């Protein structure tokens, strides 16, 4: 009496999701009534930001996969006490939870969870697996727990949850991340969290205060924070009863919600799906161009990740990250150009980042820094503010500067497209690949949509240069207040504070480099899940067939971490499957005669592991292929590229799209423009060279030649 | 830095007049330990509450008529301010009027 698919199928069927061939997908739908037949019929049904209603369909599935775990436990014990040694598997369970080994000794079992937990985890957030949770009685026919709006903890509830549902889950668990050893058991441990936090008030999150006194007077200030991910911080210079407070105290205080928002407007937004907390209150068109030119976060899920593959696939990401230098930098040692950028909410009432900088010694401005190692400071930022900014640069600094400074590695930000720049890019992912094609794809909702366990990998990534340098107390702290700082801090819009519930922010230090450390781990996972995911029996390959093998047991088996499989499996992805990467942009040279046996990720790949990594379809629409390397990238840092003659040799030049740059010291821009324009000539289609001509012609009446042009890509 | 000091400094005060009161120390005298989350202090110590709503459906279901519920307290309208700026009466928002109100409109209530 068991059903017609397993938690296998549903899982696969999640996982390895395509919206042609999801047959499997629908008929599950459809069988436990999550969904009509009809449903099927609606233009893109399957995506998570147009007919945003699928979650309320894959929701429908929350207590058929609630049962499935509670089953499995109730059958852990069951071996356990019979005695029983063996492995659970998701082909050997049904969709209605019902199970179908050796025995050693009575009450001597133990089962094997590793793969049946990390292949089921991806789906818990997904289905909303504890929904029914928030209930009195953990049932959903009931109603809502009546939760104390003053509990900030909730360590006992997660630790409920784990024994109920993860009660064989072997590995060590805490709620509170700050009790991890290392950086693995962080994202451990933070997994969990994503999972267990989904049924806490959303009021019980974000800063936690008390009142403190000044020369006697009380206030409201943050003296720890409440993360969905990571549990409870608390800060340790907590000062009380204090005479007075230091610039740097009082920049901390500035800086803290908790002053701004106990003393605010209570705050009803309907408007919006977000969670707020208080109200604080109660273009340049260029017509002389145009007329030259004429007459010639709402979508951000809790998400749960395949832990013993996130845990494999972050040692691949690290070792693509093993070539530039990195580690803390004093206060006189941080470079800071942008000193016209707003200081943030409310320092951006009295002034910029120049007012700050210029204000605070490098003592103090080490000082502050030093404060962050020790506690959490969840400032607000504007729809980053310096209290972020100012030790956000002493930490990563030297390491983004390596990273900019760095040619010939897989992640290129700030390397030059100019005298030859773009061509030694192309040449540099080209390699050596046997039988090479070139593919590329958009990240949709990439800013905003991005799970706060991802960009916790990525801040970890970055982290781990600080070797000689920091202590795991002290790292632990950074990784907290960048949380509270970019992930889920105040941010304020109109005269109102919201929450921000996860996503990018485009004012941070590290956006354009923790966003590449996640292209490689999508990668890194797509070519993972290509490998596992095919025959290992249909390889013809001896070497690849034993690659498969030892792949999966060095995530779902020997969990300490097997560097010399992980070298060489970079070492596979760095042959085959060859990356140049930009913040959310990426071109891969791949070897077709490989990926065409399942052995490296195509593009089906990376649209199957967006689905239920990021939560986002990715449409074919902005996806490419291109076969003949004649021609460069479709496009790349928003250029096209093309093999032209130059020098009696060959050379890869970029070019914009001529309408759009027609459409974009006023003449330093026009400058600019005509020198973006110039490959442009050297195209077979006059139309385009004439957008360089035409600026060319603007520019001298606003002196550029066309040598003075030419020279940008010569070497 | 003497500038930035005393601006951060005014702010702070400003603040404190403003958040030293009876409500704050009922909130943090009914923590276990004197801590209690950030996001739940506004619900006991705002004496004002602000609606914003996009449309007449919405109103009816948020504000209709003197009073309302909301934070588990009841509220009462003292006024409420289109999206021009202008004063609108209640008696001006109903199904009919509706097409003329400049939506959304912002409710201004205290504490009953
Ligand atoms: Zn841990
Ligand atoms: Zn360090």
């Amino acid at each position: 009496r068991l059903t017609k698919y397993t938690m296998a199928d549903l899982v696969y069927a999640l996982r390895h999701f395509d919206e042609g061939n999801c047959d499997t997908l629908k008929e599950i739908l459809v069988t436990y009534n999550c969904c009509d037949d009809d449903y099927f019929n609606k233009k893109d049904w399957y995506d998570f930001v147009e007919n945003p209603d699928i979650l309320r369909v894959y929701a429908n599935l929350g207590e058929r996969v609630r049962q499935s775990l509670l089953k499995t436990v109730q059958f852990c014990d069951a071996m356990r006490d019979a005695g029983i040694v063996g492995v659970l598997t998701l082909d050997n369970q049904d969709l209605n939870g019902n199970w179908y080994f050796v025995q050693v000794a009575p009450g001597c079992g133990v089962p094997i969870v590793d793969s049946y937990y990390s292949l089921l985890m991806p789906i818990l957030t997904l289905t909303r697996a504890l929904a029914a949770e928030s209930h009195m009685d953990a049932d959903l026919a009931k109603p809502l727990i009546k939760w104390d709006l003053l509990k900030y903890d909730f360590t006992e509830e997660r630790l409920c949850l784990f024994d109920r549902y993860f009660k064989y889950w072997d590995q060590t668990y805490h709620p509170n991340c700050i009790n991890c050893l290392d950086d693995r058991c962080i994202l451990h441990c933070a997994n969990f969290n994503v999972l267990f936090s989904t049924v806490f008030p959303p009021t019980s999150f974000g800063p936690l205060v008390r009142k403190i006194f000044v020369d006697g007077v009380p206030f409201v200030v943050s003296t720890g924070y409440h993360f969905r991910e990571l549990g409870v911080v608390h800060n340790q210079d907590v000062n009380l009863h204090s005479s007075r407070l230091s610039f740097k105290e009082l920049l901390v205080y500035a800086a803290d919600p908790a002053m701004h928002a106990a003393s605010g407007n209570l705050l009803l937004d309907k408007r919006t799906t977000c969670f707020s907390v208080a109200a604080l209150t109660n273009g340049n068109f260029n017509k002389d161009f145009y007329d030259f030119a004429v007459s010639k976060y709402r979508y951000n899920l809790p998400t749960m990740c395949d832990i013993r593959q996130l845990l494999f696939v972050v040692e691949v990401v690290d070792k693509y990250f093993d070539c530039y230098d990195g580690g803390c930098i004093n206060a006189n040692q941080v470079i800071v150009n942008n000193l016209d950028k707003s200081a943030g909410f409310p320092f951006n009432k009295w002034g910029k980042a120049r007012l700050y900088y210029d204000s605070m010694s490098y003592e103090d401005q080490d000082a502050l820094f030093a404060y962050t190692k020790r506690n959490v400071i969840p400032t607000i930022t504007q729809m980053v503010s310096i209290c972020s900014t100012m030790t956000n640069r002493q930490f990563h600094q030297k390491l983004l500067k390596s990273i900019a400074a760095t040619r010939g590695a897989t992640v290129v930000i700030g390397t030059s497209k100019f005298y030859g720049g773009w061509h030694n890019m192309l040449k540099t992912v080209y390699s050596d690949v046997e039988t090479p094609h070139l593919m590329g794809w958009d990240y949709p909702k990439c800013d905003r949509a991005m799970p706060n366990m991802l960009r916790i990998m990525a801040s970890l990534v970055l982290a781990r240069k600080h070797n000689t340098c920091c202590n795991l107390s002290h790292r632990f702290y950074r990784l907290a207040n960048e949380c509270a700082q970019v992930l889920s801090e105040m941010v304020m819009c109109g005269g109102s504070l919201y929450v921000k519930p996860g996503g990018t922010s485009s004012g941070d230090a590290t956006t354009a480099y923790a966003n590449s450390v996640f292209n490689i781990c999508q990668a890194v996972t797509a070519n993972v899940n290509a490998l596992l995911s095919t025959d290992g029996n249909k390889i013809a390959d001896k070497y690849v067939r034993n690659l498969q093998h030892r792949l999966y047991e060095c995530l779902y088996r020997n969990r300490d971490v097997d560097h010399e499989f992980v070298d060489e499996f970079y070492a596979y992805l760095r042959k085959h499957f060859s990356m140049m990467i930009l913040s959310d942009d990426a071109v891969v040279c791949y070897n077709s005669n490989y990926a065409a046996q399942g052995l490296v990720a195509s593009i089906k790949n990376f649209k199957a592991v967006l689905y239920y990594q990021n939560n986002v379809f990715m449409s074919e629409a902005k996806c490419w292929t291109e076969t003949d390397l004649t021609k460069g990238p479709h496009e790349f840092c928003s250029q096209h590229t093309m093999l032209v003659k130059q020098g009696d040799d060959y050379v890869y030049l970029p070019y914009p799209d001529p309408s759009r740059i027609l459409g974009a010291l006023m003449i330093e821009r026009f400058v600019s423009l005509a020198i973006d324009a110039y490959p442009l000539t050297k195209h077979p289609n006059q139309e385009y060279a004439d957008v360089f001509h035409l600026y060319l012609q603007y520019i001298r009446k606003l002196m550029l030649t066309n040598d003075n042009t030419s020279r940008y890509w010569e070497p | 830095r003497a500038k930035v000091t005393s601006a951060m400094q005014t702010m702070l005060f400003t603040m404190l007049r403003k958040l030293d009161n009876d409500a704050l120390n009922n909130i943090i005298n009914n923590a276990r330990d004197g801590c209690v989350p950030l996001n739940i202090i506004p619900l006991t110590t705002a004496a004002k509450l602000m609606v914003v709503v996009p449309d007449y459906g919405t109103y009816k279901n948020t504000c209709d008529g003197n009073t309302f519920t909301y934070a588990s307290a009841l509220w009462e309208i003292q006024q409420v301010v289109d999206a021009d700026s202008k004063i609108v009466q209640l008696s001006e928002i109903n199904m009919d009027n509706s097409p003329n109100l400049a939506w959304p409109l912002i409710v201004t209530a205290l504490r009953a």
